């Protein structure tokens, strides 16, 4: 397979700035017939992808000239001269030369804003859930920036890695922060067996982790 | 105008045989150098190319899934089809019908994408959620965050509101995730500490497919 590596996978911009997106292929994407079928697609949230550029540098009809594609061989770049608000979304490169046809993983064009540390809230299992025989502990980590965050669960001082489900919101359109939910789901038996519950988040905004805990027995 | 319109089943069980249809208008499967493909996308994941078919009945396939894949067409109705056998939860995705021509003149590029048809592969029966309140732990600060947990439902969607929608800011409602088999979603609401528990708060969770409507008052510990 021709692997299509995009760099970066997250591009923070301010509106009006210049944006460049790298796509490098693991094999030459020159077809035998002479053409290089390298394309660029933009997918806006809740829409289907659109063609911006074909064969390296050909803009598709009605795509404005602030977009340009360049490169040769294995190395390709999409460039946005001045980024508009409508240009945000996920950008894919694509090679239509070799079977299987392959897309890059996508590069998310996201807004720059000031760093924002997460507000961490931890929540024990409800009585309602417990009367059922299961036990979910919930940690909300809201309104942080950048999106990079490491969340671990600890039970009685030790890390837990099985049973954890995570969900992230997209970038908020009003304040540009991100938010995340983490749920440790245990059996009620297991929950009643252990006492100390901790959700901790390491985010670039602090040297030390945000630690939020509770002890079951005091609830 | 040139339109492509995808139809699918919406929902099938693992092992079952997915049948997609793409109904074409504003061009024919009949010119020399004409083709239509299938590309798919799981939610919050990338694009995968599946198969392509040409005016001359030549077919290209994704090697990963060649044994499960069959693509065909009907030039009369202007339609193209994709069949995927022995499907599984991994084949949960949005499936797009796209046009691509072998020639420069007609369109050597995915210029025309349909809106996509969602295909959910799940063994699950319709299942109502359980709706758990999340009260703060046993204070002293400006904001207090309350939560609501909606667990073990199928199919999508549930809708969630705080106080019947009358509390609409400071809310975060997270995308549904899979555990089983079944979906779980959670929501948080952050209000000024003077508000709660003085002024009451309730998450209102509907799951239409099971006729479920649950109003769950966040009670302080």
């Amino acid at each position: 397979d021709v692997l299509m590596t995009q760099t970066p996978l997250s591009l923070p911009v301010s509106l009006g700035d210049q944006a460049s997106i790298s796509c490098r292929s693991s094999q030459s994407i020159v077809h035998s017939n002479g053409n290089t079928y390298l394309e660029w697609y933009l997918q806006k949230p809740g829409q289907s992808p659109k063609l911006l550029i074909y064969k390296v540098s050909n803009r598709f009809s009605g795509v404005p000239d602030r977009f340009s594609g360049s490169g040769s061989g294995t190395d390709f770049t999409l460039k946005i001269s001045r980024v508009e608000a409508e240009d945000l979304g996920v950008y894919y490169c694509f090679q239509g030369s070799h079977v299987p046809l392959t897309f890059g993983a996508g590069t998310k064009l996201e807004l720059k804003r000031a760093d924002a540390a997460p507000t961490v809230s931890i929540f024990p299992p409800s009585s309602e859930q417990l009367t059922s025989g299961g036990a979910s502990v919930v940690c909300f980590l809201n309104n942080f920036y950048p999106k990079d965050i490491n969340v671990k669960w600890k039970i009685d001082g030790s890390e837990r890695q099985n049973g954890v489900l995570n969900s992230w919101t997209d970038q908020d359109s009003k304040d540009s922060t991100y938010s995340m939910s983490s749920t440790l789901t245990l059996t009620k038996d297991e929950y009643e067996r252990h006492n100390s519950y901790t959700c901790e988040a390491t985010h670039k905004t602090s040297t030390s982790p945000i630690v939020k805990s509770f002890n079951r027995n005091e609830c | 105008q040139v339109t492509l319109k995808e139809s699918g089943p919406g929902i099938l069980k693992p092992s079952q045989t997915l049948s997609l249809t793409c109904s074409l208008s504003g061009f024919s499967l009949r010119t020399s150098g004409m083709g239509v493909g299938w590309i798919r996308q799981p939610s919050g994941k990338g694009l995968e190319w599946l198969a392509h078919i040409w005016w001359d009945d030549d077919k290209n396939y994704n090697p990963s899934l060649k044994s499960q894949l069959t693509i065909s067409k009907d030039t009369s109705r202007n339609q193209v089809f994709l069949k995927i056998t022995s499907v599984d939860t991994a084949d949960t995705a949005t499936y797009y019908c796209v046009r691509r021509a072998h020639n420069v003149v007609l369109g050597d590029w995915f210029a025309y994408w349909g809106q996509g048809t969602l295909v959910t592969v799940s063994a699950a029966k319709t299942t109502a959620p359980s709706v758990y309140p999340l009260a703060p732990v046993c204070t002293t600060g400006s904001s207090v965050t309350l939560g609501c947990l909606v667990k073990g439902y199928f199919p999508e969607p549930v809708t969630l509101t705080w106080n019947s929608g009358s509390l609409s800011s400071g809310v975060h409602t997270f995308p549904a995730v899979l555990q089983s088999g079944l979906y779980t979603l959670s929501s948080s609401v952050t209000v000024t500490s003077s508000t709660w528990p003085s002024q009451s708060i309730t998450c209102n969770v509907a799951h239409p497919a099971s006729s479920t409507k649950v109003d769950k008052k966040i009670e302080p510990r």
